[PDB]
């Protein structure tokens, strides 16, 4: 099974309907990525 | 004559722990009975088809931004449009309307909502940047 | 029946000492009465509500741009709606459309104006690139 | 008294010495009479006045994607709308969609298409992503 | 929103807009500021 | 719009398109110039 949690760099992104790596987009994050991003 | 509803922004809601912001709407054009404004929702009084549109306006750096408009009933949610912008990097620069609408079936009871997936997302509420209507065919 | 009114461009215009830029509008499709086109604005002749629509095509490394649509009436000026692109800095890639629309109520001697809030704008005179419409609802 | 007709996509089409790629649509809304969608066009069996509007949501790095949506009968085919969307080069943000809509008069027998140019496009089958819609007006 | 510290009200974004930020994708209202900016 | 010149007619854009100017986020008529 496909695991999603932030605490990981990780967030199912509820727009775009899929999984995103928070890494990829490091200062244009959203709020579920501020753990990993600072 | 067709009933028509053309709603504006009277303030922003973004719950502490959610990753969603909602707009409260206030109405500015109506005509008819079939449909009214809720706070953060439209409560879907009469059955029929309807024209719904939406537009948001960003002002964010947030990689994509966007909306996505669903209507709820009968214990089941179901998407209608969802409009995406990719944003730029640079704040000056990182402003973006996005705009969709379409043709649905809405039944008595529903609740239509419009959410931005991003918490304390960053959008204008300016009544001719942002706005949501609705018209019945 | 409905009345409609389709238009597309013939030319742009930017008067020298000034930060906008216009569209001069000639009709493509008609049915009944109430809205004229008039060089770079459109008359109201009939009170009602309309669904009103707009599409600029631009190609243009500006940083942002979109066009402005308002209304002018009884000694005031009011915006119904705004689209706002973000463009990219290289020219073969600084291609955007930008649509927006609602519904609103225009009054009998009401003048529609859409407007790009920068001086001599870049954008295309293609009818299906850039147009703007009205039904009477 | 508006038919009406809503489509969303099944699968997409792009064959190999071809720079296009279409839609294959099945209706989720169907009222009234006047159009049939047929595979990847759409044919128009009444002769009216129809508002069309048309949404693809692209996740691609091509320089620029958008969709053609042309009318053809009478040995003419004639350009209606396009809408254009410039995308970021990084494809972790390569996500945009692109609306556009406009009334036009529509004869019986004509076919109703909707391309990307650009062969292999990568675009979203979500039904509220991407979607074509018709009301006779 | 002084054009003297390189800005300029923004007329369809209905706000204030550095020229630093633009040069090289400026409006006419930044002309002066992206020409000179370096002299 | 001559193709010998590195250029594509764009049927989207409606415009004469050089395939220099967007290598890497190149439509499928710039594979060739681009790739070599
Ligand atoms: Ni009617």
């Amino acid at each position: 099974s496909l695991s999603c949690r932030k605490e990981q760099g990780k967030f199912y992104d509820h727009l775009l309907r899929d999984c995103i790596s928070c890494a990829s987009i490091c200062g244009q994050h959203p709020k579920q990525c501020a753990y990993f991003c600072e | 004559k067709h009933s028509v509803l053309h709603l504006v922004p009277v303030n922003i809601t973004s719950k502490a722990d959610s990753d969603v912001t909602e707009v409260m709407w206030q109405p500015v054009l109506r005509r008819g009975r079939g449909l009214e404004a809720q706070g953060d929702i439209v409560r879907v009084w009469d059955t029929g088809i309807y024209l719904l549109y939406s537009q948001v306006l960003f002002h964010d750096v947030t990689f994509t931004m966007g909306q996505v408009v669903s209507r709820e009933g009968q214990g089941r949610r179901e998407t209608l449009f969802r409009c995406i912008r990719s944003m730029p990097s640079d704040p000056d620069r990182a402003y973006n309307s996005c705009y969709s609408a379409g043709v649905f079936h809405l039944h008595q009871g529903d609740i239509i909502t419009v959410k931005i997936p991003r918490a304390n997302a960053k959008l204008s509420l300016s009544p001719h940047g942002t706005f949501l209507g609705f018209v019945k065919l």
